[PDB]
RNA sequence: GAUUAACCCAAGUCAAUAGAAGCCGGCGUAAAGAGUGUUUUAGAUCACCCCCUCCCCAAUAAAGCUAAAACUCACCUGAGUUGUAAAAAACUCCAGUUGACACAAAAUAGACUACGAAAGUGGCUUUAACAUAUCUGAACACACAAUAGCUAAGACCCAAACUGGGAUUAGAUACCCCACUAUGCUUAGCCCUAAACCUCAACAGUUAAAUCAACAAAACUGCUCGCCAGAACACUACGAGCCACAGCUUAAAACUCAAA
RNA sequence: AUAUACCGCCAUCUUCAGCAAACCCUGAUGAAGGCUACAAAGUAAGCGCAAGUACCCACGUAAAGACGUUAGGUCAAGGUGUAGCCC
């Protein structure tokens, strides 16, 4: 790294600084003065202070990119968001008067919730006991399950079963199926849940 | 009351048969052993058994077993903090017995002398 | 391991010179150059002909002043001129030094068609930088 | 606090790392106590840029 | 090997052979304290003076007894039990509860350190009972001696060489699983061995001096008995003796090496 | 021909820190060994490391990286010891 340890990561939150001094707690107040002395890294290009910035939709874009082609990864994401948006408007005009109150049209709310329905609760971790490795069920951390949800969605879409379907139409179709707790990505979570509940006899090998 | 050592080891004055056959001389050392890593206690197992029993009944649906999952989730969070707190605090915090590294600095100030000078 | 232009460590009875005590990675940081011409500058030519003259001049002086050279030669070029600067021991008589100066200057001026001048700097004994 | 390499110049004596730490432990102990004015001078001997952006001068055009 | 020079002896030289110089040292691990105890002929000076752990804790022999577990049988219930790193085979009058029930073996105590010559001895009771008023004293006399094993007659819970089956493996005459026998137990005879090793003889005494190769369990003195003198051949061969007949005890040499 | 005579230039452990002269002490003056910071026999030039330097800084990357190890590589870079060929 070209940055020294002294350099600290920057805080892009715009409503944090605005906080009145009267609200500042004694601990928080101290921090603010301390940062003045510290050196701050230059903010990276990826994250701004806009009101539309979504860390989950930016991380999902980075996990699809190939060879640094971010203009194409971002393009696919926005097309997918627009495809989810246009498909729900088509399901909203053709619905009954009382069915329109339960139809979500915001593509973000669908993206975040669909990924939350794929997050597994427990996983299989190899533990060394008696000179052997056992795939014991272990509670996946918050980050791990958030990462797996994204990886599985991108693997399923990349999988070459759909002969000639564009990613935006594939990713949009999988996101709407997981929103209703359907599809393979959800099924893939159950298959990991069926192997952690069959091998529960080895749930004492772990210590932490 | 430390057990006796009269007429225990094979010697010249002792007429009777030996009682003890030590492979290492019975002479105090100037250091103690390092505390051995234990095994640990698995946590959130009861929350993990009632959450996987609900999936079988409900065919692994996360909409009917929501309450059970939180027990297993909230527990993991609390258990994770305890592990971090325990490791750091025990070494830094002074409770009960001392640690070998600090206890061997005390035994090396008062070394055992099995020789004459 | 790297060996080039390095004097390996010894008990301490081996005397080395400043130039002999520094390895190649100090040639422009703690050392200069023994030859200074323009051949190797960007856009200059005749770098291979100034080099052959240096290899021969260092051998001509080593065999023409045997046992008298304390340190390496410092060859300098200014236009047509070529300046040889040397550090020599005081063991040899001055009469013989003047003979070798007029013989080497003249011989090398007719061989390389250029004015050659030689500047001796006698020293009592080989200057020692440190003992490796 | 005076660094090890700078403390061997005041004393002209080679010092180990451990000896330097021992000396620093006594100076810190000295500071915690209610040291007199003279002591502050003694400790000071062994002790050795505002992070503000430089504003550009506002100019005026024709 | 030849040649040159040199060294030693010298009318001799010096290859083979033989002989001449061999005991006051040792025995925890180098070769040596030979499983134990007693005595004899005798030797010693530790025997008179002169003095200090009788008795009791797991000695021995005999007879009797039984708490825990097990086997077996019976009832009731169940449909499996065994086995494990994981399997197979095996068993299915099997398994679990309850109850009745040993010629086997003796948790804790025992962090004790005792008895006995040693071997060895650790459940209860009772009887008999544990040499010697100097020491030493035997491969063979006299008497003992773990385990294993033989012969004969009984017993049988469990374990278990052999054997059979199952598996592993390149193979597996093994390690792992199962089953079962000789055997371990009792009575009566025999056999007579051990890393029978606390590898450190018995008695008496000392803690000073040079402490003392090393390691181990500090180093010595007196006295006596026993044993041992390079390695291997050799816990062999022959001979003798023995209830021992594929045995035990005692126990060489030749060939061979220059080390062990 | 010989890299198993070598110089020379390297590899490697080294994405190390150790190498070592000269002394001293211990062990009864044996081969050997040599630390404890509330300090108990070690001190140490030199070498390397480090620091400096280069590149866009203090960062990072280069470079440097010993003494030894593997009779490591190369007699076909060149030179060279030894033995050999010379119609
Ligand atoms: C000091 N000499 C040591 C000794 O060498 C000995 C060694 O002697 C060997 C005999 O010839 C052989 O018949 C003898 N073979 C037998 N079957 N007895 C070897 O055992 C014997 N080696 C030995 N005892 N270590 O070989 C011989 C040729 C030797 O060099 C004679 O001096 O033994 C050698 C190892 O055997 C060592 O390497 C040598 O250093
Ligand atoms: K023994
Ligand atoms: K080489
Ligand atoms: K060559
Ligand atoms: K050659
Ligand atoms: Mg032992
Ligand atoms: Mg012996
Ligand atoms: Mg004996
Ligand atoms: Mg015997
Ligand atoms: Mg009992
Ligand atoms: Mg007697
Ligand atoms: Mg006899
Ligand atoms: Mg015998
Ligand atoms: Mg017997
Ligand atoms: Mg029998
Ligand atoms: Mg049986
Ligand atoms: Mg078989
Ligand atoms: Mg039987
Ligand atoms: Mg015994
Ligand atoms: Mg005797
Ligand atoms: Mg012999
Ligand atoms: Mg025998
Ligand atoms: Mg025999
Ligand atoms: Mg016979
Ligand atoms: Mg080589
Ligand atoms: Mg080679
Ligand atoms: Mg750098
Ligand atoms: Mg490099
Ligand atoms: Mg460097």
């Amino acid at each position: 790294s070209r940055y020294s340890p002294e350099f600290k990561d920057p805080l892009i939150d715009k409503e944090y600084y605005r906080k009145p001094v009267e609200e500042l707690t004694e601990e928080e107040k101290y921090v603010r003065e301390l940062k003045k002395t510290q050196l701050i890294k230059a903010a990276p290009a990826g994250k701004t202070s806009s009101v539309f910035e979504d860390p989950v939709i930016s991380k999902f874009t980075n996990m699809m990119m190939i060879g640094g082609n971010k203009v194409l990864a971002r393009s696919l994401m926005i097309q997918t968001l627009e495809a989810v948006k246009r498909k729900q408007f088509e399901k909203y005009h053709a619905a009954s008067a009382e069915e329109q109150a339960t139809i979500e049209r915001n593509p973000y709310t669908i993206f975040h919730q669909a990924l939350k329905n794929c997050e597994p609760m427990i996983g299989l971790v190899p533990i060394l006991k008696g000179g052997r490795f056992y795939q014991v069920p272990v509670p996946l951390p918050d980050r791990r399950r958030r990462f797996l949800a994204m990886k599985w969605m991108i693997t399923e879409c990349r999988d070459k079963k759909h002969q000639r379907t564009l990613m935006p139409e594939k990713l949009s179709h999988k996101l709407l199926e997981a929103f209703h707790n359907q599809g393979p990505v959800i099924k893939r979570k159950h298959d990991l849940h069926k192997m952690a509940e069959a091998n529960r006899a080895l749930a004492h090998y772990r210590w932490w | 009351a430390t057990p006796s050592l009269r007429g225990r080891l094979a010697r010249f004055g002792n007429p009777r048969k030996p009682v003890l056959k030590p492979n290492k001389p019975l002479i105090l050392a100037n250091r103690v052993g390092e505390r051995r890593r234990e095994k640990g206690e698995a946590t959130c197992i009861t929350e993990m058994s009632v959450m996987m029993a609900c999936w079988k009944q409900n065919e692994f649906r996360d909409d009917a077993c929501r309450k059970e999952i939180q027990g297993f989730l909230d527990c993991a969070a609390r258990a994770q903090e305890a592990r971090k707190m325990r490791s750091i605090q025990e070494t830094l915090g002074e409770s009960g017995s001392l640690l070998p590294n600090k206890l061997n600095k005390l035994l090396q100030r008062f070394p055992n002398k099995p020789y004459l000078s | 391991k790297n060996r080039a232009a390095r004097v390996r460590v010894s008990k301490g009875d081996k005397p080395v010179t400043y130039e002999e005590a520094h390895a190649p990675h100090y040639i422009a940081h703690r050392k200069g150059w023994l030859s200074l011409h323009t051949g190797n500058l960007d856009g200059e030519d005749h770098a291979a002909e100034r080099t052959v003259e240096d290899v021969f001049l260092r051998k001509f002086m080593w065999g023409t002043f045997p046992g008298c050279l304390a340190d390496q030669l410092v060859l300098k070029r200014r236009g047509n001129q070529l300046e040889i600067c040397a550090v020599v021991l005081r063991q040899l008589s001055p009469h013989k030094y003047y003979f070798l100066v007029g013989y080497s200057e003249t011989l090398l001026s007719y061989f390389y068609k250029c004015p050659v001048r030689l500047h001796l700097q006698t020293v009592p004994s080989k200057v020692v930088y440190k003992y490796l | 606090w005076l660094i090890k390499e700078e403390l061997e110049e005041m004393l002209v004596e080679k010092l180990s790392d451990l000896d330097y730490m021992q000396f620093i432990r006594l100076l810190e102990k000295l500071l915690t106590s209610q040291c007199g004015a003279a002591e502050e001078e003694f400790v000071q001997r062994f002790r050795r840029e505002s992070k503000k952006q430089l504003i550009e001068p506002v100019q005026y055009d024709e």
